[PDB]
RNA sequence: UAGCGGCGAGCGAACGGGGAGGAGCCCAGAGCCUGAAUCAGUGUGUGUGUUAGUGGAAGCGUCUGGAAAGGCGCGCGAUACAGGGUGACAGCCCCGUACACAAAAAUGCACAUGCUGUGAGCUCGAUGAGUAGGGCGGGACACGUGGUAUCCUGUCUGAAUAUGGGGGGACCAUCCUCCAAGGCUAAAUACUCCUGACUGACCGAUAGUGAACCAGUACCGUGAGGGAAAGGCGAAAAGAACCCCGGCGAGGGGAGUGAAAAAGAACCUGAAACCGUGUACGUACAAGCAGUGGGAGCAUGCUUAGGCGUGUGACUGCGUACCUUUUGUAUAAUGGGUCAGCGACUUAUAUUCUGUAGCAAGGUUAACCGAAUAGGGGAGCCGAAGGGAAACCGAGUCUUAACU
């Protein structure tokens, strides 16, 4: 049989041009007030995923 | 493809039991035993290659320091006496003089008595 | 050549890791897979993005986006692949028949990926700024 | 391009199907493959589950001063189990047809080289007898061969059934591991245009 | 993939495309005209098949051996060199095989067709109510009530019934599309207790079925139920007449048969553990993983007028088994009485990477159609372009009012 997908980690990360991954970052959902403005203004655009994590990611989700 | 293993198992521990050949009890007749047998008489065999070469050095300094003191030198003071005098010849053969040509010995503890 | 004098190339056939065969073999006694522990077990080993029981990364992270509808059912037309169809016309059915987007494909888009020599009339059909240059510098006018 | 033995005609055949450099490789590839796909891998032993016999374990658990048993079908049991039992399987495996294109147009160029490939004009025998047909190869100095021919006789046919070491395909059907076996191969001048045009 | 999902584990479509196979009808009924085309009789009567079968080609001489099919040398049939037997391996000794031929009979079939029996055509229409839908509770849909369409209903209710009604994924309105609340339908499809034929990079008696053998037997269990072990003399029984020891036994020795009887029925081969008999050496003042380096003597084999092999090993230096598991094991931690046999990283499909071969901005087919590993079939897939949540733009694009 097939590989199926992890689809939790197909809804949280996607597939760069190089083989890398974007994805949003945490601490941005609630409890806004107390955090300052410059925490979430570099939170909002996406990021690459590291290195040490890759393996994991790369694993769980085999097609794209 | 099925593979019985009775022909080549055989010629195996046959092969083992052929070293283990004089052998007391299990240790020649019972693979499980001999197979231990025949290891342990390769690691002691590896080990005696490099005993050999210390016992029979003892044994040649002996029969040289015995074949000395019987003309009135000790076995230390003779080698600084040949080794001073450039004398090459080494223990195997001092002892092989020593008892063999013991008037021909006398001559290298005198050419020793010099130094 | 006969049928015995024939052989691979070298470097094609790697024979293969053979698990539990004596000591010469390297691997042999715990196969290649240490002592103990759930890994060395027979059908062990941890599911895929388990990290010991730590949240996952791919639960830590939150979750964005949806999933366009409409842009399953678009093509990005290669320019290069674009005199391959009917001397100079390119409208979608014409384009379909060449094997070139998919069935279910209603929109679809010429962009500049280099090289047009003969002149093609790109009718319904969106086209890009760079690819426009291209299109009219070979000859064919879009529309 | 290729002489015959009762004429002297000039075939002008292609250069790149009877000229080529002989790759071994991909011809060992197409011919192993081409004997894998021979196989018809009809086989089973039985797992502990597929043997006959209860679920019940023999002995209890602790107690008895004897090694834990859970099944009479164990595989370190005698009369029950093997472990990793065979299924009836397919050994059938892909070669692509470029890849066999390319063995037999280099399989069927060193045939050339070698000189096993005897091309010839009309080859028919007169009746279905194979008297006529080993009679015939004594003069042509055959033994061995591969009768390739684009129209099919059965009066040829028939002829070379019973002769083991001819063998009689059709211009359509030839092979990697045929053309290889085979010492000699006469092929067909319709045969030839056959084979030219069918690996072009 | 879209979705579903303590949005976890997992579950997982459809639309659309390529193929296999193709086929439709009847009811909820009134005119003229009429039994007609359809299912099915029953037939018979051809064609087939199935259950008995018939023919079926062409080798001899020497050599070795117990025996010839073998070797050696010359023949000959082959639409028959599949395969099997025969005193060792047979195209030609035999049974078969290719092929050519068969049925008194009872059946599987394949259409002429006399027909108890059954309505073709044709038009007027009718056109399936406790139903659709709804509330409540469950279930099925990939879809866990969710924003949930659709289907099913236990329960309580209730239209319009072609000026009508259903669906198009909450819902509404326009368009499109179908016509529920009644039935019946071959093929492609799944399976093999069973009957044949044929095939294995399947097994070869601890394997292969549990069962090669009088096996679902013996035996076990109150019972349901569980469940063994156990193959081979030889080409041919020619299976040892007759003597001798013994209890007119067992068992043996002869004699005989055979090529062979340490092939004599406890019967091919006959390993190992294990138990013996005889020859050589050592061994009754000597301490321990029993060997190992050294080494005398003695006994044999050889070449000899040196010694070198072989067996033994007095005396002597060193030397606490193997496996496991451990920071660490002679350990007084684990496992093993020994031998023989069997006993553990496999298989299928997906996926990424390395090597290798093909072809290259292309590569490549799937099912299937092919009797066919050829070759068609590119439906697809993957690649050559990405950015963005997405519309969208695209060698750029996103961010942002705009970006050094
Ligand atoms: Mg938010
Ligand atoms: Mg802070
Ligand atoms: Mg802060
Ligand atoms: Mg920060
Ligand atoms: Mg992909
Ligand atoms: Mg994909
Ligand atoms: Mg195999
Ligand atoms: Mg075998
Ligand atoms: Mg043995
Ligand atoms: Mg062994
Ligand atoms: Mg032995
Ligand atoms: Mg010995
Ligand atoms: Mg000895
Ligand atoms: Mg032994
Ligand atoms: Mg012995
Ligand atoms: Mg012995
Ligand atoms: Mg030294
Ligand atoms: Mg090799
Ligand atoms: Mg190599
Ligand atoms: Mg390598
Ligand atoms: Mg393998
Ligand atoms: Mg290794
Ligand atoms: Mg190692
Ligand atoms: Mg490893
Ligand atoms: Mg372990
Ligand atoms: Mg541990
Ligand atoms: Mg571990
Ligand atoms: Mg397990
Ligand atoms: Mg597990
Ligand atoms: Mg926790
Ligand atoms: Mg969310
Ligand atoms: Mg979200
Ligand atoms: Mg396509
Ligand atoms: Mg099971
Ligand atoms: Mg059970
Ligand atoms: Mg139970
Ligand atoms: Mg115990
Ligand atoms: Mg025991
Ligand atoms: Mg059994
Ligand atoms: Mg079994
Ligand atoms: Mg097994
Ligand atoms: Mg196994
Ligand atoms: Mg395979
Ligand atoms: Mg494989
Ligand atoms: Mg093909
Ligand atoms: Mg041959
Ligand atoms: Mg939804
Ligand atoms: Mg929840
Ligand atoms: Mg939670
Ligand atoms: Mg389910
Ligand atoms: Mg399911
Ligand atoms: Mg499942
Ligand atoms: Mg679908
Ligand atoms: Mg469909
Ligand atoms: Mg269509
Ligand atoms: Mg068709
Ligand atoms: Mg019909
Ligand atoms: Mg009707
Ligand atoms: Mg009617
Ligand atoms: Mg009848
Ligand atoms: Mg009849
Ligand atoms: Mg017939
Ligand atoms: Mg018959
Ligand atoms: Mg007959
Ligand atoms: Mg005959
Ligand atoms: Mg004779
Ligand atoms: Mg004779
Ligand atoms: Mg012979
Ligand atoms: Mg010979
Ligand atoms: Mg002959
Ligand atoms: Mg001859
Ligand atoms: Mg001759
Ligand atoms: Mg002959
Ligand atoms: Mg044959
Ligand atoms: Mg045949
Ligand atoms: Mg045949
Ligand atoms: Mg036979
Ligand atoms: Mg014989
Ligand atoms: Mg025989
Ligand atoms: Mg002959
Ligand atoms: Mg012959
Ligand atoms: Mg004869
Ligand atoms: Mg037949
Ligand atoms: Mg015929
Ligand atoms: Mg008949
Ligand atoms: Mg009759
Ligand atoms: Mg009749
Ligand atoms: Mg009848
Ligand atoms: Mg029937
Ligand atoms: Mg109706
Ligand atoms: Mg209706
Ligand atoms: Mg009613
Ligand atoms: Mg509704
Ligand atoms: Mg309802
Ligand atoms: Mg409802
Ligand atoms: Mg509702
Ligand atoms: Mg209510
Ligand atoms: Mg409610
Ligand atoms: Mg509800
Ligand atoms: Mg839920
Ligand atoms: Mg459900
Ligand atoms: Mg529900
Ligand atoms: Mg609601
Ligand atoms: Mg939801
Ligand atoms: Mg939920
Ligand atoms: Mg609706
Ligand atoms: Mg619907
Ligand atoms: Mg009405
Ligand atoms: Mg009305
Ligand atoms: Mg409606
Ligand atoms: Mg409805
Ligand atoms: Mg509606
Ligand atoms: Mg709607
Ligand atoms: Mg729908
Ligand atoms: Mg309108
Ligand atoms: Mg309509
Ligand atoms: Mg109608
Ligand atoms: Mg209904
Ligand atoms: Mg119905
Ligand atoms: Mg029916
Ligand atoms: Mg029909
Ligand atoms: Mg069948
Ligand atoms: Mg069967
Ligand atoms: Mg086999
Ligand atoms: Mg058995
Ligand atoms: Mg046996
Ligand atoms: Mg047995
Ligand atoms: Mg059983
Ligand atoms: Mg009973
Ligand atoms: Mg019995
Ligand atoms: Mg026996
Ligand atoms: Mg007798
Ligand atoms: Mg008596
Ligand atoms: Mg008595
Ligand atoms: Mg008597
Ligand atoms: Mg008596
Ligand atoms: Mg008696
Ligand atoms: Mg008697
Ligand atoms: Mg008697
Ligand atoms: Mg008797
Ligand atoms: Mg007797
Ligand atoms: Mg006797
Ligand atoms: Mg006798
Ligand atoms: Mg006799
Ligand atoms: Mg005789
Ligand atoms: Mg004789
Ligand atoms: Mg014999
Ligand atoms: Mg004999
Ligand atoms: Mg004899
Ligand atoms: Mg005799
Ligand atoms: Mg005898
Ligand atoms: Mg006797
Ligand atoms: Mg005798
Ligand atoms: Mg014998
Ligand atoms: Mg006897
Ligand atoms: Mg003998
Ligand atoms: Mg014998
Ligand atoms: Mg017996
Ligand atoms: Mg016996
Ligand atoms: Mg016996
Ligand atoms: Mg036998
Ligand atoms: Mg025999
Ligand atoms: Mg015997
Ligand atoms: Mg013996
Ligand atoms: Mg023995
Ligand atoms: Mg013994
Ligand atoms: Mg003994
Ligand atoms: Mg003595
Ligand atoms: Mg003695
Ligand atoms: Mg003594
Ligand atoms: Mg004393
Ligand atoms: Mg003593
Ligand atoms: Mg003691
Ligand atoms: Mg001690
Ligand atoms: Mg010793
Ligand atoms: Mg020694
Ligand atoms: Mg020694
Ligand atoms: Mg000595
Ligand atoms: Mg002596
Ligand atoms: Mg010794
Ligand atoms: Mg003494
Ligand atoms: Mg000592
Ligand atoms: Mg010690
Ligand atoms: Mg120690
Ligand atoms: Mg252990
Ligand atoms: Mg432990
Ligand atoms: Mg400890
Ligand atoms: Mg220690
Ligand atoms: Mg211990
Ligand atoms: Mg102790
Ligand atoms: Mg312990
Ligand atoms: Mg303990
Ligand atoms: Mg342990
Ligand atoms: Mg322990
Ligand atoms: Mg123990
Ligand atoms: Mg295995
Ligand atoms: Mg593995
Ligand atoms: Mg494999
Ligand atoms: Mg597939
Ligand atoms: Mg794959
Ligand atoms: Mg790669
Ligand atoms: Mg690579
Ligand atoms: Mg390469
Ligand atoms: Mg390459
Ligand atoms: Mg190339
Ligand atoms: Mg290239
Ligand atoms: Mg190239
Ligand atoms: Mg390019
Ligand atoms: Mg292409
Ligand atoms: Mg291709
Ligand atoms: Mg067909
Ligand atoms: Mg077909
Ligand atoms: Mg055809
Ligand atoms: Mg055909
Ligand atoms: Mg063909
Ligand atoms: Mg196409
Ligand atoms: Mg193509
Ligand atoms: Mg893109
Ligand atoms: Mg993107
Ligand atoms: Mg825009
Ligand atoms: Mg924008
Ligand atoms: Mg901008
Ligand atoms: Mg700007
Ligand atoms: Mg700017």
């Amino acid at each position: 049989p097939k590989i199926k997908t992890v689809r939790g980690a197909a809804k949280r990360f996607k597939k760069t041009g190089k083989g890398g991954f974007k994805h949003k970052h945490a601490n941005l959902r609630h409890i806004l007030t107390k955090k300052a403005t410059k925490r979430k203004r570099h939170l909002r655009p996406k990021a690459m995923v590291s290195k040490g994590d890759l393996g994991l990611v790369i694993a769980c989700l085999p097609y794209a | 493809a099925r593979v019985k293993r009775g022909v080549i198992a055989r010629a195996r521990h046959k092969k083992i039991l052929k070293q283990a050949k004089g052998y007391y009890g299990a240790r020649s007749r019972v693979y499980r035993v001999a197979f231990q047998a025949v290891i342990k008489a390769g690691q002691y065999a590896y080990r005696d290659r490099r005993q050999r070469k210390r016992q029979f050095r003892q044994l040649w300094i002996a029969r040289i320091n015995a074949a000395a003191r019987q003309n009135g030198i000790s076995y230390s003071k003779f080698i600084n006496g040949l080794k001073k005098a450039s004398v090459e010849i080494d223990r195997k053969i001092l002892a092989d003089i020593a008892v063999f040509d013991k008037v021909a010995f006398t001559a290298l503890v005198e050419k020793a008595k010099a130094a | 050549m006969r049928l015995n004098t024939l052989s691979p190339a070298e470097g094609s056939k790697k024979a293969g890791k053979r698990l539990g065969r004596g000591i010469g073999s390297g691997l042999g006694k715990t196969g290649g897979r240490g002592h103990k522990g759930q890994k060395s077990r027979s059908g062990g080993g941890v599911r895929r993005g388990f990290e010991g029981g730590q949240m996952p990364l791919y639960r830590r992270l939150p979750k964005f986006g949806f999933t366009s509808r409409k842009a399953a059912i678009t093509a990005e037309i290669r320019l290069s692949d674009l005199a391959k169809v009917e001397g100079g016309v390119v409208d979608l059915n014409t384009l379909k028949a060449a094997n070139i987007i998919g069935i279910q494909i209603e929109f679809a888009k010429v962009i500049l990926a280099g090289e047009v020599t003969t002149p093609v009339t790109v009718r319904g059909l969106r086209v890009t700024k760079g690819a426009r240059a291209a299109i009219e510098a070979a000859g064919g006018k879009i529309e | 391009e290729l002489v015959l033995k009762d004429a002297q005609s000039a075939l002008t055949v292609s250069e790149t199907t009877f000229g080529r450099d002989f790759n071994e490789a991909l011809v060992h590839q197409v011919v192993v493959a081409y004997a894998a796909g021979a196989r018809q891998g009809t086989r089973a032993q039985k797992t502990r589950a597929e043997v006959t016999g209860s679920g019940k374990k023999p002995w209890r658990q602790k107690g008895t001063g004897r090694a834990r048993s859970g099944s009479i079908k164990s595989p370190i049991w005698r009369s029950g189990g093997v472990t990793f039992a065979a299924r009836p399987q397919d050994h059938s495996q892909k070669v692509n047809k470029k890849m066999y294109r390319g063995a037999l147009k280099s399989i069927l160029s060193e045939l050339v080289r070698q000189d096993r490939l005897i091309v010839v004009e009309k080859f028919s025998v007169e009746a279905p007898k194979t008297k006529l047909l080993a009679q015939k190869l004594k003069d042509m100095a055959l033994e061995d061969v591969l009768i390739i021919t684009g129209e099919l006789d059965e009066n040829l046919f028939l002829a070379a059934r019973n002769l083991h070491k001819v063998d009689v395909r059709d211009a359509t059907g030839i092979d990697p591991v045929s053309l290889i076996a085979f010492d000699k191969v006469v092929m067909t001048a319709d045969a030839v245009k056959q084979v030219e045009e069918m690996l072009a």
